[PDB]
């Protein structure tokens, strides 16, 4: 498959204009994304949204102008040329006709497979505000890749200055333990008992994860030997211990100098 | 899976599901011959006509017994060894994936000569030299002691059937769950 | 009180011994008063059966009792690791 890598910069820029247009429940909003999608590695540079308009009550309407993706295309030459389109976002959790219909639309001017997104307004849940989703043609499905966030030196520090340890860092692994709950009981609960949905080919990859407390008691005997090192570890945190003892120790000679100059 | 494409008469559907049945007696790949009862192959042909092999091979997996099998067949099929070899290998592939998750719900990774030679019929010297065959054929990794009679294999291959392993998934999580208590409260106090 | 001091020790040393060294080295009288001392905890004697008297059983699965245990729990464990946090803030 394929990695996507999107900077913070376009995540949230899209979300501003959702609000500026005050756009309700009842209508999304649709926009185009830039980047290279040439490498394994999709890297979205850039965004734009556009005059979307949807019925509620019907799912085959939609308003999509090309005319303005045409404009939108030959704006962007002026400004950074290295940049083509590589796909198209969409705002609102719900995937209806208007959004499924239309990403053939975007193949017109998109040399790869357009990369379809849905933006989080209210983010709701873990992280990742938007999800990457491609097609096949080969039946269509929607695929998540490995989307994740990265940017540069300078954009990465630039939203730091904006916003602005052990226990802490154990705190998250807390809310990764609940979401191997919380994911596996839901969605097995609903293949099982009432409504089954046509299944068994996901199944395959469920039971993948469990095979290799959700992994091997057969080396409950070699987990000893590999415990030694966390045995180890102990060996020399006792002398660690007591090498606080030697800033101790040396820290009683100043209190004791001042009882001397007093 | 695909209904639009591929319109044939129901004539034709018996005689592609005829090379469905026949491409899958010399060969293990792909699941078994229970893949295509979920498909609509066995659903769409008729019980009788000695068109039933595929059915009549989903219970023989069990059960273990070539000669109900061989006696509704013909001689063109019956003559190649190779239809006995890989029928007896998916009979031991069900019991080579009990070592993970199938029926022990401790999840403990243990295999002996002495199960697998009353679910395949087989003394213990033969035994021996079939799990071997198995393994260079890719199915799954893993070795075996003979000297304490101990088979080491894991689970990698997924089967269609469900209904198993369903309930262990959620018991798995049931560990889970007095887990949350005693580190969860202590790590807050922190 | 002599016979409830000498039988604790030969649980793990002695592995078996018959009823001969149980009238010598305990030295008891009459017969079958032993089996009185067999009733509840099951006393085949033919190797070692001991436990009920002299002490108990060994059990298994020792947990949340005194201090620190095995199974179970690694967060008192972890105390140990953990009972930094309130002496450095």
């Amino acid at each position: 498959h394929e990695k996507v890598t999107i900077a913070p910069l376009v995540l949230l820029s899209a979300l501003d204009h959702y609000e500026r247009t005050q756009t309700k429940e009842n209508k999304r909003c649709v926009g185009v994304i830039l980047g290279d999608a040439n490498s394994s590695t999709i890297r979205v540079t850039n965004s734009f949204a556009l005059p979307f308009e949807e019925d509620e009550k019907n799912s085959d309407v939609w308003f999509l102008d090309h005319n303005y993706i045409e404009n939108m295309n030959e704006m962007c030459k002026k400004i950074n040329a290295k940049e083509k389109l590589i796909g198209w976002y969409h705002s609102g959790p719900k995937l209806r006709a208007s959004d499924l219909k239309i990403n053939e639309l975007f193949k017109k001017y998109t040399q790869n497979n357009p990369l379809l997104l849905i933006v989080d307004v209210k983010q709701q849940g873990v992280g990742l505000p938007t999800d990457a989703y491609v097609a096949i043609e080969q039946e269509k499905t929607f695929l998540h890749l490995p989307c994740t966030i990265e940017a540069e030196e300078a954009e990465e520090i630039g939203v730091e200055h904006l916003l602005r340890i052990r226990l802490t860092n154990q705190l998250k692994s807390l809310k990764g333990l609940q979401s191997k709950l919380k994911d596996v009981v839901e969605y097995l609960d609903k293949v099982i008992n009432k409504e089954l949905p046509i299944n068994h080919t996901i199944l395959g990859k469920l039971q993948d994860v469990f095979n290799l407390n959700n992994l091997q008691k057969a080396l409950t005997v070699k987990t000893n030997d590999e415990l030694m090192v966390i045995y180890i570890s102990n060996l020399v945190r006792s002398i660690i211990a007591f090498d606080d003892l030697i800033e101790n120790k040396i820290q009683n000679k100043k209190i004791q100098e001042q009882r001397v100059k007093d | 899976t695909l209904e639009p494409s591929t319109s044939i008469t129901l004539a034709e559907r018996q005689q592609l599901a005829y090379d469905l049945s026949i491409s899958a007696l010399l060969g293990d790949k792909i699941y078994n011959f229970g893949e295509l009862l979920h498909h609509p192959i066995m659903e769409t042909i008729v019980n009788d006509s000695n068109y039933d092999w595929l059915f009549q091979l989903l219970n023989a997996l069990t059960v273990g017994d070539f000669d109900k099998f061989d006696s509704l067949i013909k001689v063109q099929i019956s003559k190649i060894p190779i239809l006995a070899q890989h029928e007896s290998f998916l009979r031991q592939k069900i019991c080579l994936m009990t070592l993970i998750e199938t029926v022990f719900v401790k999840n403990i990774r243990m295999l002996s000569f002495e199960d697998i030679s009353k679910a395949t019929h087989l003394p213990k010297d033969n035994v021996e030299h079939l799990v071997m065959r198995a393994i260079s054929l890719g199915l799954l990794k893993g070795s075996i002691d003979q000297v304490n009679e101990l088979v080491t294999i894991s689970w990698v291959q997924p089967r269609i059937i469900s209904g198993d392993q369903i309930t262990k998934m959620k018991d798995r999580l049931v560990e889970w769950n007095d887990q949350v208590e005693k580190l969860g409260k202590k790590m807050e106090a922190r | 009180a002599i016979r409830d001091e000498i039988a604790k020790n030969t649980e793990l040393s002695y592995d078996f011994l018959p009823l001969s060294n149980i009238k010598a080295l305990l030295f008891f009288n009459n017969e079958k008063e032993t089996e009185k001392f067999a009733l509840e905890r099951n006393w085949p004697i033919v190797n070692s059966k001991v436990y009920f008297n002299n002490q108990s059983k060994e059990k298994a699965d020792y947990e949340d009792e005194m201090m620190h245990e095995e199974d179970q729990k690694t967060n008192i464990i972890e105390k140990a690791m953990d009972y930094a946090i309130s002496i450095e803030n």
